[PDB]
RNA sequence: UUGCCGUUGCUAUGGC
């Protein structure tokens, strides 16, 4: 990540706290990294913009960065052209995260219970538990977002304050 | 239930032995202590136990394999 | 009395048999383990008399007969011992039936000249019903939800039921007595199709929970779990290899799965109207793909809502050969109900034509092993019965039977004879509903039962 | 290829 | 000219229908002609799906002008046994609703065949 | 009509079972240009259905 | 051969 040119700015602070009450972010280190790739992808294809049209580099570049935009889920299929990537921004990054997804589908009531829902080991993406809030889901990844096997919410047998509880009463 | 399943089997005839990646789905249980893996894998490939060694064994994250 | 020798003696009788019989000695032997090579080894398409199989409708009191599974004895080669589980039960057939009355039921199909004869049932009900509401309590012995699959062990020992239960119950064959009860462990984990590996052990159920779960029916315990359908695993598909195929409904992809190598194969249709309209110069999409059946290792066959029974091959991504609107179109609606305006005219606009058309779904489909036919099913009345060409690269319509009416939920086929002559029995599921849900118009003249066709081979 | 078994 | 217009096309219609099942999953479709009439008076329709064949289709004729008075898109498809097993319920279903939802999973998807019902409008 | 009990446990189950298939006769009547009985005949069968089950 | 009700036989198929 790379910090912001005047981090003090009124309007740049009420973003960041927009930013973090929707998603519900832990800080704005996190911000400044999906700031810094976007950064890094916009300033690509501007200078992919800047070349002549039929180049072979702005052709191959530029597909394979589109394609990867798409591959992401980030950039629709529709607007597959470099001029579309131009208008790209950080909510765009920041809705493809599981937190956001995880909320999104319905498994979780809030951004915060998903977050908790996720560092709990809770959720998993098709066969691999994921504890990472920051995981950034793909499109073929979209739906394979499930409670894991392993999770008390996924079948396995009830958590340890389930238990004990059935156990006092039992007794 | 626990299943291995062998894969990228070689032959070594110069060292005599065949050598192959192994993988355990242990699904509800920690791990499979060595010698359980030597004894099914020496009867699976029919030969003795002291015949059969195996290493380097790391548990996928989340656990089950 | 070494087991080498008695290995030997059986040997001995066994080429005694086949010399009596009768080159042909060695072409025979070739093909007792032709199916260990995944490749057609069966070409009987053209010796197939449809026009005179004896066809009849058993009915039954079950509503909604939902699925059927027959368990046909096999002579194994390794030790010349039938598959049958137990003495008294040498060369018999047996059928096992399953509804959304919570009924299992169990036939006799060992006389092909005479109707199936009813045995032994077990039926569930409230009696059963979880008290707990945990998915891992769900262990009750009896079924309380609609039953969806019934599939018969190869070794004859087992016969194994699921539905909307989430539950995975083995029966036993001799009484139908449950020995375990496997929960599926998932709130949606809802059973839609279960197919054993051929002879062997190996249980493949596909669940509603977007998952198919592996068994080992002879140790009772779960081994993996697979990952990767877009929707619903409505159908299951299984053969001597462990390459087990799925359809994921309205996803419309066909999967095989190599549990070995762990890894999968992605099949699309990917058939555009406009195209073949353009083409030409009534074409429908494809909704759902819903059945499959593994012609052979390397083959097999899907049937979708639109009325497209698709051949497919490993090699190729994209279907090799396509039998669009295979069962034809449904009835039209009629005029006096479509509209209750007076006027006939003002009534007929309604139906706007031909654009309201809709073609009949394939509710099943049915490829005999290593062969060259497979068997549709559909509520248009009839079972058609295909042919797969010599190159594996078409097929055309073999012919029909008309005798089953309503929708078959589910085909099977059961053969006896000795190996040169051999008649083939087709029992397919009748039901008045579709076996997943309500959806489907009543259909004129529907009943519930067993259809059954015997055809004899000559040449 | 490789061979395959499950046990417990 | 017919009572049942504008009727989307196969194309179309296999479109709208694997929208018609996510909204189910995601707890954003209403079912039925008097749950779309609900939601169009309240004004929380994105669009509404109907039934060319249903029988009679006078009973979801009402739908129409309540959907144009409300500026709500709508369209016709062939089926209704089909749509009732897009919507994720075990009967026909002649008319459903897409709810209204910003923070929904399925947005794009849902914004896509709106703007096509729009053009075919 | 539940001021003048238009319509009228089991017996107000009826009472919104034919209110249902009054909505569906008016929609019927108001968007037919020469509406005909034959759709209120089958529908009124289908309450009587109903009224004996109850 | 059907859960219930019929028709058709000395067996086959109509409705719920």
């Amino acid at each position: 990540y790379s910090t912001p040119k005047r981090p003090y700015e009124s309007s740049r602070l009420d973003a960041e706290l927009k930013l973090a009450g929707e998603f519900g972010l832990k800080n704005k280190k996190e911000i400044y990294r999906i700031s810094f790739q976007l950064s890094k992808i916009r300033r690509a294809a501007r200078d992919l913009l800047t070349r002549d049209e039929k180049d072979p580099k702005r052709l191959f570049e530029g597909n394979a960065l589109i394609r990867r935009l798409v591959r992401v889920g980030v950039l629709s299929e529709d607007k597959k052209k470099l001029d579309y990537v131009l208008a790209l921004k950080v909510e765009d990054f920041l809705e493809r995260r599981l937190q956001t997804q995880v909320y999104k589908l319905g498994l979780a009531k809030s951004v915060h219970h998903a977050r908790v829902l996720i560092t709990q080991r809770h959720i998993a993406v098709g066969k691999q538990i994921v504890n990472i809030p920051s995981f950034m889901v793909r499109l073929d990844s979209e739906k394979h977002i499930d409670f894991a096997p392993t999770s008390p919410f996924g079948g396995a047998r009830p958590g340890r304050v389930a238990r004990r509880n059935a156990a006092r009463k039992a007794e | 239930a626990v299943t291995i399943r062998t894969r990228k089997v070689i032959s070594n005839p110069l060292l005599a032995r065949k050598q192959f990646v192994v993988d355990v789905l242990h699904p509800n249980r920690a791990n499979v202590s060595k010698d359980e893996l030597r004894e099914k894998l020496a009867e699976v490939y029919k030969a003795e136990k002291d015949a059969v060694s195996v290493f380097g064994f790391r548990t996928q994250f989340g656990g089950g394999k | 009395e070494n087991p080498a020798d008695k290995r030997r003696r059986l040997a001995k009788q066994y080429l005694e048999n086949l010399k009596s019989e009768a080159d042909i000695i060695a072409s025979r032997l070739k093909e007792d383990v032709a199916e260990q090579q995944g490749r057609v080894f069966r070409y009987f398409g053209d010796k197939l008399l449809i026009s005179e199989a004896k066809q009849s409708f058993t009915r039954v009191g079950e509503n909604n007969l939902t699925c059927i599974s027959c368990f046909q004895p096999v002579l194994n080669k390794y030790t010349f011992e039938e598959s049958s589980n137990g003495d008294k039960n040498k060369g018999r057939l047996f059928a096992y039936t399953v509804s959304k009355d919570l009924q299992l039921t169990k036939y006799d199909i060992t006389d092909f000249s005479k109707r199936p004869k009813k045995l032994k049932y077990a039926k569930g009900g409230a009696k059963y019903i979880p008290t707990s509401k945990h998915e891992y309590e769900n262990t009750t012995e009896g079924h309380y939800d609609e039953i969806l699959t019934v599939a018969a062990s190869p070794d004859g020992k087992y016969v194994v039921t699921g539905g909307r239960d989430r539950k995975l119950i083995v029966w036993s064959t001799e009484s139908l007595s449950p020995v375990k009860v496997i929960p599926t462990k998932d709130r949606r984990g809802e059973v839609l199709s279960l197919a054993f590996r051929k002879n062997s052990d190996q249980l493949y159920a596909s669940c509603a929970d977007f998952k198919i779960r592996t068994y080992s029916i002879n140790q009772f315990s779960q081994l993996e779990i697979l990952y990767g359908h877009h929707d619903i695993v409505e159908d299951i598909s299984a053969l001597a290899m462990e390459r087990c195929v799925t359809v994921g409904a309205r996803d419309r992809t066909a999967m095989l799965w190599k549990i070995p190598d762990e890894t999968r194969l992605t099949f699309r249709g990917g058939d555009e109207p406009q195209k073949l309209l353009r083409r030409w110069m009534l074409f429908f999409c494809e909704g759902s793909i819903d059945v499959v059946s593994m012609v052979d290792d390397f083959h097999f066959i899907t049937g979708s809502d639109n009325g497209n029974i698709c051949l497919w091959s490993l090699a190729k991504k994209k279907p090799i050969f396509t039998e669009r609107i295979a069962h034809g179109i449904l009835p039209e609606p009629s005029f006096n109900d479509i509209s209750g305006e007076t006027d006939e005219e003002l009534r007929k606009r309604q139906l706007q034509g031909k654009k309201l058309l809709q073609p009949f779904w394939i509710t099943s489909l049915y490829a005999i092993p290593y062969s060259n036919v497979f068997i549709s099913g559909s509520w248009s009345g009839s079972l058609k019965v295909w042919k797969i060409s010599d190159n594996l690269r078409s097929f055309e319509l073999l012919g029909e039977l008309s005798g089953a009416k309503g929708v078959v939920t589910k085909i099977q086929v059961v053969e006896s004879g000795k190996h040169g002559k051999e008649k083939f029995r087709i029992l397919a599921s009748i039901a008045k509903e579709h076996r997943l849900g309500r959806w489907i118009a009543n259909v004129s003249g529907a009943r519930n039962g067993i259809y059954s066709a015997v055809i004899d081979q000559t040449g | 290829k490789g061979k395959n078994l499950s046990f417990k | 000219n017919p009572k049942a217009f504008p009727l989307a096309d196969a194309a179309l219609t296999q479109q709208i229908l694997d929208v018609v099942q996510q909204a189910a999953n995601l707890r954003q479709l209403k079912k039925g002609a008097n749950e779309a009439t609900k939601t169009l008076n309240r004004g929380i329709s994105e669009f509404i799906i109907m039934a060319a064949d249903c029988e009679p289709i006078e009973i979801l004729l009402h739908l129409p002008l309540l959907c144009e008075d409300k500026n709500v898109p709508y369209v016709f498809v062939p089926s209704r046994v089909a749509l009732g097993r897009a919507c994720g319920v075990s009967r026909p279903v002649i008319a459903a609703s897409i709810t209204t939802n910003d923070a929904s999973a399925i947005k794009t998807q849902i914004y896509a065949v709106k703007d096509k019902i729009e053009t075919l409008l | 009509g539940a001021e003048k009990a238009l319509f009228r446990k089991n017996k107000g189950r009826i009472s919104r079972y034919l209110a249902n298939k009054c909505s569906m006769a008016s929609r019927i009547d108001n968007y037919s240009e020469e509406p005909s009985n034959v759709f209120g005949s089958v529908l009124k069968k289908q309450v009587e259905q109903r009224l004996e089950f109850y």
